[PDB]
RNA sequence: UUCAUCUAGACAGCCGGACGGUGGCCAUGGAAGUCGGAAUCCGCUAAGGAGUGUGUAACAACUCACCGGCCGAAUGAACUA
């Protein structure tokens, strides 16, 4: 097989430590890499919601 | 509402008047209330309390130990 | 090996040996055991040299050499230890002292790996590789982060000749 | 039969409710990823499919073999031992529930915000007086307090301009640090600034009584500069009642005149005690943002 | 005029550590970018450790010290590198201070001790010690207690 | 059946025994061969680092505290019993909060330092106002007024309940904050003050009256005898 | 106020009858598993009587005499 | 029934103390006994947890663990029927 199944998360972080009131989880598990980077995929996933969108607007909505 | 707004509402106006004093007479109401509902339920209800009591008696045993 | 017989007992440590390691000049063996302890050994007189290392206080994970080709002649190469509590100790067998210790990671540190080029390698349980260099008193150079669970095990392209030191197969 | 019916229908209101959280708007996804673990929220709901499915395997096979009994002892253990096996399914899902519960109670809460409407957007340092703006623009009730970060989440007013609905955004505080080391709270504010098109004002203390001083504010300002790409960009100074950008220092007039070197920011003065002064900027923000749409539109 | 007095936990060295005075500093007036360059010019003698630092207020003024503690001193002592927040996180302080140097912080932190003897004091900042976490005369600094309860270590000054 | 039941607690500190009376005891009993002037001090409502402070200032002397019960039955209840001559009247002297002072200093040096020693406490209840108070208008802060307002941070709101029920204060919450409509007056000068007026000052921190240790007699281990100080013992 | 069903305590014969063989089938049973199973098979003084000084004097002096009245 | 406490003071109650190094180390935007992770020491004590809970953004404040003052004679716990 060319790929690995996904990493248990679960085993590392639990629910709890995940959200709620005992949770220890402060900072995002992979960070961007800087502001340019982080704007040009925000940008990206607004044209792929756009395009999505028109797409099922032309036949569900 | 937005946000933890019931907290903020707490923070800002506090609670009613008579808060503290009615959960501290409903706390100490509160052992009575747990020897009659053990003399009054019946029937199921009643088994499942029965087996709630014992369960929360061991937990605690095993705290305490 | 030759006749297939025991030859020494080194009954030094308190709990389970869990890593050996042999210098790669050949004089001495270093064990790192369950008790957080670290112990040294001339195995042809199968003795003990001084008192146990200790410091640690979780068990020892692995042990690495200082590579001969570094060493400077006439000085016996530093001894880097691992243990559960996530710091790496680097010990002096010459004056039995403790000269580092790192300790970057948070969680419990898998593997140390004494590189060829004066730099550690250090693998955890924190899903992090900690680049350490030795002649900056310590100071981790890199912290490399890409894998999303316990680094088990980590490698080095020149590991066969960091534990060979100067011995070749001919055993000259 | 009636078991699992009653299993099933429970796990169905679950997993119709939650949103999907790819399919939502990116803006939306972000803040419930930061707010979340978008990955603990797929698995947990994952988790409730997939119990699902079983708790309706085991209801068929021992339906089928309920099919088959001879005597009222055999039936009877059959449909107890159906019935157990669904409670070990249910039993295996005690830490999911729980977070799932948590997670109901705090999205319910959340402030809708629509990412295509007329947004004034606020941020800055900590104690700037983004909150103070906030109520003096509109009739929101977020707390205003002499610390730092006594905002840990986006708060939204609402406002009419020329007859326009506008909705203004108020973010935690921003820290002029990298973004491997930037947490969830300020995550918050760098992804509102980067989804939202809208008017971006920049507030800026020159009494330093924020804790950060001048140069660092500027710092900020310019490290935030690729965040408002395509988008309008103000830099209001706030609480002039204290100090003026007339009497300030040289060197500190050179720092403003490089955070408005950047096209195509504008600079106004402002104070939280002012209704004439904030009135007026607010028309502004109004007015450029209008422009921006309306240029965009005409295309 | 009157004496207003100060206390707060600061990173030694760090210019713009008044930042979280400003609550305080706020109804009084005073300069925080001053007061921050006085807490750091006061701190030069630690740097990137937490030390207490009291400020004294006076008509327009403000003065800056650093109030000896038991941990900070035993940091100091401890002499290792600096370090950063953004390359050096969660450092142990495991290294090892001689028992004369702990005598000195001892005599250091006499004055305001309630304990009797010196040999007392020593044992307070030998606690200290193991609750920072580091050794005393390659020992526990809890063995080196003991070996003072049972008499083997004397403390000089009587 | 039909009983209270006990509430139970998962503490580290476990309740003492009669040992520690019984050490008491025997180091009360050593001391009195030891040294050589035995005070008998009243301490009354004290502070601990008050009581450490006189501890510190008094190095190479003895102060035992404890139970006057035991301290009694230590110094000998009776002539039959005691435990040096004449140590009955020492025993009797004790009322209280009693300690025990053992000491070779000077019975002049102890009386100069017994007189010129003085600290400020919190004002106790039964005891004479040392000033009045009254809250001002409007909001209540935590100095309640004794400091200027701007420099005061306001009272928080978590203590409006005990302020409203326990002390017994009209209070309102207006934007988180304590506040009542008209000043309210709780101690005037001059004036005996109740559990709930102590609780009040305080509350709000004022420290106006002061803490003289009350010095009874000693006994001397010489003349075996007892000699009445009669220091602050007004 | 609605007064539901209370229920019988008319002792039916057929229970009756009944519950004797269940109890004669329980008996037989139970010797049998007693019979069967392999399980291992003086409270002393009270110590609210009041002379226990006493009884405890007599017994330990029946104990000296019985030490030496078999020897000799 | 068996164990314990008790006029060198029983169960309840009220009042006072409840300290010092110390805001112990790491981490946190902030975290000072009380979101967390590991040490959990020493002094002074009558006694006082590197803290049993409420509380704060953090402190503050209250509380109980423990000790003492007033009161003065029995009381508590675990089992069995
Ligand atoms: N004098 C003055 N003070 C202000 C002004 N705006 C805010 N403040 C003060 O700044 C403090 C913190 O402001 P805050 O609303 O929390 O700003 P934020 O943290 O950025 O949202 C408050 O106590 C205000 O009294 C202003 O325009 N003038
Ligand atoms: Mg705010």
């Amino acid at each position: 097989a060319d790929e690995s199944p996904k990493a248990r998360i679960l085993d590392t972080e639990s629910y709890a430590d995940a959200f709620g009131p005992k949770a220890q989880r402060k900072r995002p598990r992979l960070a961007a890499s800087n502001l340019e980077d982080l704007v040009k995929a925000t940008n990206e996933d607004i044209t792929k919601y756009e395009e999505k969108q028109v797409l099922d607007a032309t036949l569900g909505l | 509402p937005q946000n933890d707004y019931i907290e903020r509402h707490i923070k800002q106006h506090g609670k009613r008047l008579d808060h503290e004093e009615r959960k501290r007479k409903r706390e100490a109401r509160e052992s009575h209330k747990i020897s009659e509902r053990a003399q009054k339920l019946t029937g199921w209800k009643g088994k499942q309390f029965a087996k709630k009591r014992y369960a929360e008696k061991v937990s605690m045993r095993k705290k305490i130990k | 090996c030759d006749t297939q017989t025991p030859m020494h007992t080194l009954k030094g440590h308190y709990n389970w040996v869990l890593c050996v390691s042999w210098s790669p000049d050949g004089e001495v063996i270093a064990t790192g055991s369950m008790d957080n302890t670290i112990r040294l050994w001339d195995p042809k007189s199968g003795q003990c040299l001084g008192d146990a290392l200790r410091g640690h206080s979780k068990w020892i994970t692995s042990l690495s050499w200082e590579p001969i080709h570094l060493v400077k002649p006439g000085s016996k190469p530093r001894l880097a230890s691992s243990s559960k509590d996530g710091t790496i100790k680097i010990w002096d067998t010459v004056s039995r002292v403790c000269q580092y210790t790192m300790s970057g990671h948070t969680n419990s540190v898998s593997c140390v790996k004494w590189g060829g080029q004066g730099l550690l390698y250090s693998g955890s349980h924190d899903r992090t590789v900690r680049v350490w260099d030795i002649n900056s008193q310590g100071r981790c150079i890199n912290i490399l982060k890409s894998h999303a669970h316990w680094v088990n095990h980590l490698s080095l392209s020149t590991d066969y000749a960091l534990r060979i030191g100067a011995f070749d197969h001919t055993g000259k | 039969k009636y078991t699992g019916e009653g299993f099933v229908e429970k796990f169905e209101d679950i997993l119709k409710g939650f949103p999907n959280i790819n399919d939502v708007h990116p803006f939306h996804r972000d803040l419930m990823d930061t707010l979340y673990e978008k990955n603990h929220y797929k698995i947990s709901l994952a988790a409730i499919s997939r119990a699902k499915s079983l708790v309706e395997q085991v209801a068929r096979d021992y339906v089928r073999l309920l099919k088959f009994g001879q005597s009222l002892f055999q039936c009877k253990q059959l449909k107890r031992a159906a019935l157990g096996r669904m409670a070990t399914i249910v039993k295996k899902l005690r830490d999911p529930l729980a977070y799932l519960e948590q997670v109901r109670q705090h999205i319910g809460r959340l402030p809708s915000i629509d990412p295509n409407t007329r947004t004034l957007l606020i941020c800055g340092y900590p104690n700037v007086g983004k909150s103070s703006f906030l109520r003096c623009i509109t009739k929101s009730d977020v707390d205003v307090q002499p610390y730092a970060f006594t905002t840990k989440s986006l708060y939204v007013g609402h406002f009419d301009y020329k007859y326009l609905r506008f909705q203004a955004i108020d973010t935690p505080g921003i820290l002029d640090r990298p973004t491997e080391e930037m947490n969830n709270i300020e995550m918050q504010s760098i992804y509102a600034i980067a989804h939202l098109r809208s008017c971006v004002l920049y507030f800026m203390d020159l009494s330093e009584q924020c804790g950060f001083t001048i140069e660092a504010q500027v710092k900020l300002f310019h490290s935030i500069k690729p965040l408002f790409a395509n988008k309008s960009v103000m830099v209001v100074i706030n609480k002039t009642d204290i100090i003026r950008p007339e009497d300030l220092d040289e060197e500190r007039a050179q720092l403003l005149e490089s955070v408005k070197e950047v096209p195509g920011v504008e600079i106004m003065t402002s104070s939280c005690q002012l209704e004439e002064n904030v009135m007026e900027v607010r028309n502004k923000a109004c007015e450029k943002l209008l422009a921006s749409r309306i240029e965009n539109k005409l295309k | 005029n009157e004496v207003k007095y100060l206390y707060l936990r600061a990173v030694g060295g760090e210019v713009g550590a008044s930042a979280a005075l400003a609550p305080k500093i706020g109804p009084l007036g005073l300069s925080p970018k001053k007061v921050g360059e006085d807490i750091a010019k006061a701190t030069k003698e630690f740097k990137g450790i937490k030390v207490t630092v009291q400020l004294k207020i006076q008509n327009r003024q403000a003065a800056a010290s650093v109030v000896p503690s038991a941990s900070s001193l035993v940091i100091t002592a401890l002499k290792e590198p600096p370090r950063d927040r953004k390359k050096d996180k969660n450092v142990k302080h495991s290294g090892n201070i001689q028992l004369d140097e702990i005598i000195e912080i001892a005599r250091q932190m006499r004055d305001k001790s309630f304990g009797r003897t010196l040999a007392s004091v020593t044992k307070e900042i030998l606690g200290t010690a193991q609750s920072v976490g580091c050794r005393v005369d390659f020992k526990n600094p809890h063995d080196i207690i003991e070996g003072i309860n049972a008499g083997e270590i004397e403390i000089p000054e009587n | 059946r039909s009983k209270r039941s006990k509430l139970v607690t998962l503490a580290q500190t476990d309740k003492k025994g009669r040992e520690n009376k019984e050490r008491i005891f025997d180091e009360v009993r050593e001391a009195l061969d030891t040294y050589r002037y035995v005070w008998v001090l009243h301490l009354d409502d004290v502070r601990t680092p008050v009581l450490q402070e006189i501890r510190t200032s008094w190095a190479g002397s003895k102060l035992i505290m404890g139970k006057r019960k035991v301290l009694q039955k230590a110094l000998g209840e009776k002539r039959e019993e005691e435990y040096k001559e004449n140590l009955y009247q020492l025993s009797k002297l004790c009322s209280g909060v009693t300690g025990l002072l053992f000491t070779d200093e000077d019975v002049n040096t102890v009386k100069e330092y017994f007189k010129s020693y003085v600290r400020s406490d919190y004002s106790r209840p039964n005891t004479k106002a040392p000033l009045t108070f009254t809250i001002p208008e409007g909001i209540v802060y935590s100095r309640g007024g004794q400091i200027p307002a701007e420099e005061d941070v306001p009272m928080i709101h978590s203590l409006e309940p005990t302020m409203r029920n326990k002390f017994e204060i009209p209070t309102k919450i207006k934007a988180g904050k304590i506040t009542i409509d008209s000043p309210y007056l709780v101690c005037t000068e001059g004036e005996k003050l109740d559990v709930r007026q102590a609780l009040i000052l305080k509350q709000f921190g004022i420290a106006a009256s002061e803490f003289k240790v009350k010095v009874s007699a000693y006994y001397d281990n010489d003349s075996s005898t007892v000699e009445s100080t009669n220091i602050n013992m007004e | 106020m609605r007064v539901r069903k209370r229920q019988s305590r008319r002792t039916s014969t057929k229970l009756k009858e009944g519950i004797k063989k269940k109890a004669s089938a329980h008996r037989k049973k139970e010797k049998k598993m007693a019979k069967k199973d392999v399980t291992w098979r003086d409270p002393g003084i009270p110590s609210n009587f009041p002379y226990k000084a006493k009884i405890l004097e007599e017994i330990e002096a029946k104990k000296m005499k019985d030490l030496e009245e078999r020897e000799l």
